[PDB]
């Protein structure tokens, strides 16, 4: 940027939103992307100076601008989660935006931001009332989510699956046998958060994940599943047995279910696609080195699904 | 829309569709899943074979001093050629790093591999990518045929309201039209 040396952040950052502001189609956008740039990493302190200009994007008639605001309120938050208290309302309305790609696209949001403000929640020493009252925002915006497993719309549904995956995780406790992907070493989790913790309480989330994963295995028996939704929610199945062992039960169950119950409704080569992931996701678990206990059951499903010996053997210890 | 049209040598499906595509003014990328290039040769139990780190271009110069007649007989310099003017070099699905809204395999087997691949990466954001398979035979005229069908198909899925909500309706309907089965599935970035 010629004389960037010379520039403040904060002028440079003035020029490109009213750049922005002139400019009447999606090229905005890389714009929008320069300033992101700037406030949360160059300069945050900059962060809540500027943040209306930002949000106020959050109408404009694009999609991809409203999608690019939500980016935006993901990183914003994950640099200073505090912003949550102004933010909360501006993600729940944009969940309810009438372009179906907007809201999935939030609820992909929601699923890195709940972790991150129930995070906040546990570290904090003292909680205000303002801060209480956005927990119960997220927490309520966590529900509505939970409800879009039973949208009309296919693609808000396989959205609603992966945030309900990631919730069930964040609620239930690390143990020694869970797979813990690298980028999520420090994610919290259930073990983590003090049984007497003054405000957060610990039993109930145990209840809600709970209540979340029966809402899953209730959702996977729905008599006109779709293709997609059902192979979505055999995979989050495969990762909740891999990184919470405790649900290996349930999972194998509900496996067992399906392959003996293969919803009706789907077409010949989505039954296909359905019995190919199946097996996948058995091998999978298979793999895993807590699978002990479910590895007669599992041998049993691979083989009806018609899975070579040798093959079987391959996947073992 | 973004696409990527896989094959399993990245010589002769994934780079007619290839052409296509991009002439019609689609954003792809092609691929093949498999260990090594394949290449027809002297006969059906004879083929020839390289890395995938290996040019179009020396595999044309090899094919050409090889035997001259039998790879224009057969129109193998003409497809390296045509490869050449796309891309220097036929890639790894499992070596690429980019982004797509849809996949689509040319057989089973690569289905298979993509498939395999992309579930064992962490997902990082859990964008849902659609992946399809439609069986095209490994010679000229089938893949030609099986470029445009796939050419058919983005279009109609670039006219609809909501890929996701529609895709599964789009595919039946082309079952319906072509005898031919097309498996359907979602991997996660």
């Amino acid at each position: 940027v010629p004389r960037g040396s010379h520039m403040t952040t904060s002028e440079r950052v003035v020029d490109l939103l009213n750049q922005a502001a002139l400019i009447t189609n999606d090229s905005k956008i890389t714009v929008l992307k320069q300033v992101q740039e700037l406030i949360i990493n160059k300069d945050p302190t900059l962060l809540d100076n500027f943040l209306d200009e930002i949000i106020a994007f959050q109408a404009d008639k694009s999609i991809e601008v409203r999608k690019f605001v939500i980016g935006f309120i993901e990183e914003a938050c994950k640099r200073d989660i505090e912003l949550l208290l102004k933010l909360i309302a501006n993600l729940n309305m944009l969940l309810r935006d009438e372009n179906v790609n907007v809201v999935k696209k939030a609820i992909l949001t929601m699923t890195q931001l709940y972790k991150v403000a129930l995070q906040w929640m546990v570290k904090s020493r003292v909680i205000s009332e303002l801060q209480e009252a956005c927990w119960d925002m997220v927490s309520a915006m966590a529900g509505d989510i939970i409800l879009l497993l039973d949208s009309d719309n296919d693609g808000i549904r396989t959205h609603a699956i992966k945030f309900v995956e990631g919730l069930i995780v964040t609620l239930s406790p690390r143990m020694a046998d869970s797979e813990i992907p690298r980028r999520q070493e420090h994610d919290i989790s259930l073990d983590r958060i003090p049984r007497d913790h003054p405000y957060i309480q610990y039993n109930v989330l145990w209840e809600e994940g709970k209540a979340a994963l029966e809402q899953l295995l209730k959702f996977m028996v729905h008599p006109a599943i779709s293709s997609i939704n059902l192979t979505t929610a055999l995979g989050s199945l495969a990762n909740i047995a891999r990184q919470r062992p405790m649900f290996m039960s349930e999972v194998i169950q509900a496996y067992e279910t399906l392959h003996a119950n293969l919803p009706p409704t789907l077409a010949k080569s989505q039954v296909s696609s359905v019995r190919k992931n199946l097996k996948l996701h058995l091998l999978s678990v298979l793999k895993h080195p807590a699978s002990l206990e479910f590895q007669a059951q599992i041998t049993t499903l691979l083989v009806d699904l018609g899975t070579p010996q040798a093959e079987i053997a391959r996947n073992m210890p | 829309l973004r696409v990527a049209v896989v094959s399993s040598s990245n010589q002769n499906r994934s780079m007619e569709a290839h052409n296509i595509l991009s002439k019609r003014g689609f954003s792809v990328r092609s691929f093949g899943t498999g260990t090594h290039v394949k290449l027809p040769g002297p006969a059906p139990d004879k083929p020839n074979v390289y890395d995938f780190k290996t040019t179009y271009d020396q595999m044309y110069n090899d094919l050409l001093r090889k035997d001259k007649e039998l790879y224009t007989q057969n129109g193998i310099l003409h497809m390296l050629d045509r490869n050449k003017r796309i891309k220097p070099r036929p890639e790894r699905f499992q070596n690429c790093k980019d982004l797509f809204d849809l996949i689509l395999t040319c057989e089973e087997r690569v289905y298979d591999q993509v498939v395999e691949d992309l579930n064992s990466r962490e997902q990082e954001t859990c964008q849902p990518v659609h992946v399809v398979n439609v069986d095209i035979q490994d010679n000229h005229e089938e893949a030609t045929l099986g470029a445009f069908l796939i050419c058919e198909l983005c279009q109609c899925i670039q006219h609809t309201e909501d890929m996701e909500n529609e895709i599964d309706e789009l595919l039946q309907e082309f079952e319906e039209k072509s005898g031919r089965t097309f498996l359907h599935t979602v991997c996660f970035y």
